[PDB]
RNA sequence: ACGGAAGGGCACCACCAGGAGUGGAGCCUGCGGCUUAAUUUGACCAACACGGGGAAACUCACCAGGUCCAGACACAAUAAGGAUUGACAGAUUGAGAGCUCUUUCUUGAUUUUGUGGGUGGUGGUGCAUGGCCGUUCUUAGUUGGUGGAGUGAUUUGUCUGCUUAAUUGCGAUAACGAACGAGACCUUAACCUACUAAAUAGUGGUGCUAGCAUUUGCUGGUUAUCCACUUCUUAGAGGGACUAUCGGUUUCAAGCCGAUGGAAGUUUGAGGCAAUAACAGGUCUGUGAUGCCCUUAGACGUUCUGGGCCGCACGCGCGCUACACUGACGGAGCCAGCGAGUCUAACCUUGGCCGAGAGGUCUUGGUAAUCUUGUGAAACUCCGUCGUGCUGGGGAUAGAGCAUUGUAAUUAUUGCUCUUCAACGAGGAAUUCCUAGUAAGCGCAAGUCAUCAGCUUGCGUUGAUUACGUCCCUGCCCUUUGUACACACC
């Protein structure tokens, strides 16, 4: 399936805690300032982190979620 | 003779001055002081 | 200007040069590739934006690394791909788009190299997912 | 001068380069003129065995490899600057034919 | 069973390695020596 | 006292363990295929797919 | 060649490291870079030891005349602590210990076999934290299997030390899953 | 923990819709059975082309025989007119075996003899063990700190329910925060008119050029012949995918489903690694790993000859070849990838000549992206012969001859030539594998090798059918539940 793991959201939240006036909802733009705001050892972990916090800050215009 | 030809081609294995390691079939051979 | 073009492990390397309509595939013309059956498989991307259409260009494709159908289609790919790239360039995008929209609504994996490639083999049975027979008793 | 062809071969990718990049700069540092570092397939030694010392349980395989890596640059240069510049090459792991 | 049975209290050929000690078996027309 | 044994199983033996099933005659190996299983990575041989 | 001579050179290799493993296991060897815990046993009577070893190695290997967190160290100090005799226990103890508290980032010392004469258990001694499947575990894990040989049967010494990733001074540093964020 | 207790869930080692089959035929091989001097032995989902076990000698552990000590080392003696060693000429034996004798030479403190002690064993014990595998597991499970519940052992966390391949996540929630496992990771396979560098890779243009056509163009060779380049090839560093975007469905999300684009949208495909653990699962016949027992000078040690493992009233499994026209047979097209290949030397063999062929031969290149090799593979494609026949399908069985490998082909190693040409008319009850470059068909390389594939490990050529679900069957997991079990149902 595609669905990610803790060390996938969970990371993805705690870059949304405090880089919100930060990074958009564009992947592109976010998977790049991850690189330098993110000590991820990995592209593909990498990617995935950008990926779900595109997702989140995409689904954070549409109400406050948990958490 | 036949014992002296082996006794200076090194420079019994039981009395001493032979610790002889095997390390894959070799017989690794050496005296003591 | 030079293109390439394969199916499975065949690669098709194609020439494209201002001429008079060649189209050599192996020395021999277009016409001689002999699937016997695959032969309007390398018309394709001729037949398909316009019969003649072209007496400006020269594809001279050489094809080396697969079997016969997957250097068929490598060559049929290597034509278009060829077609394309040199109307890219030299002649227009916009008919290079043009022609490139026939190519991808009729796609054969003319513009597209096709991705499935072997899957390995695993032990205990031939084929990758294929297991030997086994007997309980 | 002298007309010379190093060959570099090893396992270990990362000292191969360590001197397939030392020798360039080297050669550099000297101002020479050399045909670039050609880089030969690498080998791979897939060596297919049994995982069982016996013969109980599931058919299972288990292959092993040792990549071999080598590579190959030519160039020309006066015997101090041949000699002195194969004594450069003496990373542990990496192994060096210098053809002339 | 080689026993060498005792050999109490006591000619040559080619060979001369043969250092005048190899006296011959006195069988019958015995030309091959000890040693060969 | 011994026939010619310079070819065939007999003639090759483990270098290690001395074994004349299983060597592995590859490469200049010339271990068993146990012993090789066991010293693999010492040799440079090692596992990734 | 090359295929077959760097083969042979592994071979070779194989071969040192076992032939030290043997003879230098009273002194502490390591293993062959040589690597040993201690380099005096090694060095002798002011090179006694060290050239008659050299010149074992030569002659057996046809050669001209000149041409703390190890987990093998841990393994074979345990291994000759229990052959002089030690409780199983005690000495699985005192390695973990002393393994934990020299910088490693996690140990486990497994003994099998007949401790007592018996259904022949198997006695696991972790500390720590400690990686499995992955590529992690060829990066920072070490591991070391002995054969003890006492009066009745064998026993097998397993040790594994994960060293601690941060003071990697080569390599990956941090581990695949490690996330570490700033603000 | 167990249960001949139950409920949910998962899986082509389960099913559903199907494909290929297997079981029906001949043969290969393994096991059993029977025989044998021996037909060595281990193994009975997770034994039965499995021990890498494709056994002529060796392997070998089996049997009929024959050798030999490779029995050290404190000794006690034999030993300084000699302890012991070997042996030609003949009996003797398969043996040019001094095994022993007919028998008289030789050497010379190495032995030989007995107390004592050792070494080796494919001898036993895998129910004494290590190590390594296999299985549970193509499974998701396991565990602290603080808090909560219990007097307590303990429990919750670790779950009703959705979701995922997953204890994956959402979510519900006396838990919160986490850790191992899963994932992440690594290897490989896809792409990159981007960087880098390449007569060990390739491409064009100048001369060297033979054809064809001749307004200069088609195919071309030009392995020391000219320059430039890195698209194909190669390999380093990087890039790239994160289900991106858009809709529908999502309880409120996790996600799922379509379309667009994308090289790649099912964990992107395939693997490696694989937690706490349980097995009296297998392995002492891998180990100079090893406890105990046994054997140790007529040996169960080692070695030589020969035979056996292959033996055939029969049963079983893994397979190869077929039953044919979608085919056989001939010419013709000439289409890969993974690899391997010799310096103390005979490995991969290119190119000539001979033979019909295997093969022989004179060479050559290759220690290798350089030569085999462009592995000019096979299936397949074209055209013809066959005409539906137990047939020209099938090649089992057997006869004759030639070579190769090997000290040695008899019980045919294998290859080649000719010849009789068996069953088999598609397979009963049952039963195995599998969801896309996958099934199946096809052959090639490597391993085992002096020789030998019907075996295995990888590889590519051709490329479908059906399905995208489920708990009807089997297997497994979790939960609940009962226990007089706790060495835990042996
Ligand atoms: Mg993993
Ligand atoms: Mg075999
Ligand atoms: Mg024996
Ligand atoms: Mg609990
Ligand atoms: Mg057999
Ligand atoms: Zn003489
Ligand atoms: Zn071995």
């Amino acid at each position: 399936g595609r669905v990610r793991t803790k060390t996938v959201k969970r990371a993805s939240k705690a870059l949304i805690e405090r880089y919100y006036p930060k990074l958009t909802l564009d992947f592109q733009t976010n998977k790049r300032l991850c690189d330098e705001i993110a000590t991820i050892q990995s592209k593909r972990l990498r990617n995935k982190i950008a990926g779900y916090t595109t997702h989140l800050m995409k689904r954070i215009q549409k109400g406050p979620v948990r958490g | 003779e036949d014992r002296n030809k082996i006794h200076q081609y090194l420079f019994l294995t039981s009395k001493g001055y032979v610790k002889t390691q095997f390390s894959w079939q070799y017989y690794y051979y050496t005296l003591t002081e | 200007v030079q293109t390439f073009g394969k199916k499975k492990s065949a690669t098709a390397v194609a020439h494209v040069k201002a001429g008079k309509g060649l189209i050599k595939v192996n020395g021999s013309p277009i016409t001689l590739v002999e699937p016997e059956i695959l032969r309007f498989k390398v018309y394709e991307p001729l037949l398909l934006v316009g019969l003649d259409k072209f007496s400006n260009i020269d594809i001279r494709v050489r094809v080396t690394g697969g079997g016969h159908v997957s250097q068929v289609y490598a060559i049929r790919q290597a034509i278009a791909k060829g077609l394309v790239a040199y109307h890219q360039k030299y002649v227009d995008e916009q008919s290079k788009n043009e022609l490139k929209k026939a190519f991808t609504s009729y796609d054969r994996t003319l513009l597209i190299a096709d991705s499935r490639r072997p899957e390995p083999k695993k032990f205990g049975g031939k084929g990758a997912r294929s297991r030997f027979q086994k007997s309980y008793r | 001068i002298i007309k010379i062809r190093i060959t570099l071969t090893s396992t270990k990718v990362k000292q191969l380069e360590n001197v397939s990049s030392n020798i360039v700069k080297n050669a550099e540092q000297h101002n020479l003129v050399k045909k670039g570092p050609v880089r030969l397939p690498t080998k791979v030694l897939k060596i297919s065995t049994r995982k069982t010392p016996n013969g109980e349980g599931s058919k299972t395989w288990e292959t092993y490899e040792m990549r071999i890596h080598k590579r190959y640059i030519d160039l020309e240069a006066p015997v101090q600057i041949v000699k002195r510049i194969t004594q450069i090459t003496i990373e542990p792991g990496v192994d060096v034919e210098v053809v002339v | 069973k080689h026993k060498k049975v005792k050999l109490a209290v006591l000619r040559e050929c080619s060979n001369p390695t043969c250092g005048a000690g190899v006296f011959l078996a006195n069988h019958k027309d015995r030309l091959y020596c000890g040693k060969c | 006292f011994s026939h010619p044994r310079r070819y065939g199983k007999g003639s090759r033996q483990c270098r290690v363990c001395s074994s004349h099933t299983g060597l592995i005659r590859k490469y200049g190996l010339n271990i068993c295929r146990q012993c090789f299983r066991e010293k693999a990575n010492d040799i440079g041989f090692n596992k990734f797919r | 060649s090359k295929k077959r001579k760097l083969v042979a050179d592994g071979v070779f290799y194989a071969e040192l490291n076992e032939f030290f493993t043997r003879e230098l296991a009273e002194e502490g060897y390591s293993g062959v870079e040589i690597r040993a815990t201690r380099t005096q046993d090694v060095l002798g009577e002011n090179g006694r030891r060290i050239n008659e070893l050299t010149l074992l190695v030569q002659k057996r290997f046809k050669y001209a005349p000149g041409t703390g967190l190890s987990a093998v160290a841990q393994a074979e100090s345990m291994k000759f602590k229990l052959l002089n005799g030690l409780a199983i226990r005690r000495a699985a103890y005192g390695v973990v210990r002393y393994v934990m508290e020299s910088g490693a980032k996690g140990c486990e010392v497994v003994v099998s076999g007949k401790l007592r004469a018996a259904r022949a258990k198997a006695m696991k001694f972790a500390d720590g934290f400690l990686i499995h499947s992955g590529q992690p575990v060829n990066d920072f894990i070490d591991t070391a299997t002995r054969h003890v040989l006492m009066r009745q049967g064998v026993l097998g010494i397993k040790v594994k030390i994960m060293r601690d990733p941060a003071k990697s001074r080569t390599g990956p540093k941090a581990l695949p899953d490690a996330v570490t964020i700033i603000e």
